[PDB]
């Protein structure tokens, strides 16, 4: 149930 | 800066039960969170899946501190690396992407201890994490303080009370946010005779004996978080211990146990100072 997060992250 | 926190102390605003800890000093069962009550608390985020590993305390703008057994545990093929998580600080709800407040960072190096007993005990169950960039501090990210001989000395004793902080399991369904609980510590003796585990020197048990009426512990997802204790001589709070295991969660007549970071505050000491 986690909300997305901001993809510059995950890279 | 440590242990003084932007919305209480350096307001001079006690938060809602710091009181029952000082006067002690002659998540299940636990209750919702203040904003900024904990602002050294951290999540260890696995980026795929997206989930929560585990907790952890910030000690500095770009050290971390957590449970060994959070990214090392061989029984359960457990060996996660740098590029396999995120840390977030700041954070007060669990899955919610808290925009402006938390912060994100990732890890430039993983240290665990060369000791750590996963084989049998969990015995030197601690590990730093070195972030590849200093976080800034605000209202709610700030470092708790690590103790000194003297603090442990006096203030880590039977019957004195800390307080433990997590966004794991409440019952042995998650918790929307962070959750708090307020326990007393255990004579050795009585954490010795709970369990059949072998107790180290490196480890000390909490909680409510199945008398003493109130209740309450930690549980998995709570694992790496701080056990910490506000100092009546500096009105500090300082991180006494780490989450690190229990038998099942809030049982009567068992205890939690916490790796001792005193103990263990040189190994911590000489990975900083050699490491920046
Ligand atoms: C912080 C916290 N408080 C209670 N728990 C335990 C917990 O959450 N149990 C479930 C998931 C069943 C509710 C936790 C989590 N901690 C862990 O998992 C760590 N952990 C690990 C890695 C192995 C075994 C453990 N409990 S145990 O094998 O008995 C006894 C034990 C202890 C140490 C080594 C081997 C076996 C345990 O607690």
């Amino acid at each position: 149930d986690f909300e997305e997060i901001p993809e510059e992250y995950l890279q | 800066d440590c242990g003084l926190r932007p919305l209480f102390e350096k307001k001079s605003l006690e938060d809602k039960t710091e009181r029952e800890l000082l006067e002690s000093y002659i998540i299940v069962e636990g209750s919702d969170a203040e904003i900024g009550m904990s602002p050294w608390q951290v999540m260890l985020f696995r980026k795929s899946p997206q989930e929560l590993l585990c907790g952890a305390s910030l000690i500095s703008d770009r050290w971390v501190l957590t449970a060994a057994h959070c990214l090392l545990y061989p029984p359960w093929d457990k060996n996660f690396t740098e590029n396999d998580l995120l840390v977030r600080i700041g954070k007060h709800s669990r899955t919610r992407y808290e925009r402006n407040i938390e912060k994100i960072s990732m890890l430039e190096k993983i240290y665990i201890h060369p000791r750590y007993n996963w084989r049998e005990n969990l015995d030197r169950d601690i590990a730093l994490m070195k972030l590849k960039k200093p976080v800034a501090f605000s209202d709610y990210i700030h470092p708790v303080c690590l103790p000194d001989r003297e603090t442990a000395a006096s203030l880590l004793q039977a019957g004195y009370k800390g307080r433990v902080t997590g966004w794991g399991n409440l019952k042995e369904g998650q918790p929307s946010v962070l959750q708090v609980v307020n326990l007393p510590i255990v004579e050795r003796p009585v954490c010795k005779d709970s369990t059949r585990i072998r107790i180290t020197d490196n480890m000390f048990c909490a909680g409510y004996k199945p008398d003493e009426g109130k209740r309450g512990d930690a549980c998995e997802g709570d694992s790496g978080g701080p056990f910490v204790m506000k100092s009546p001589f500096n009105n500090r709070w300082y991180q006494m211990g780490i989450v690190s295991w229990g038998e099942g969660c809030d049982r009567d007549g068992k205890y939690g146990f916490y790796t001792h970071v005193f103990r263990l505050k040189k190994w911590i000491q000489k990975v900083i100072d050699q490491f920046g």
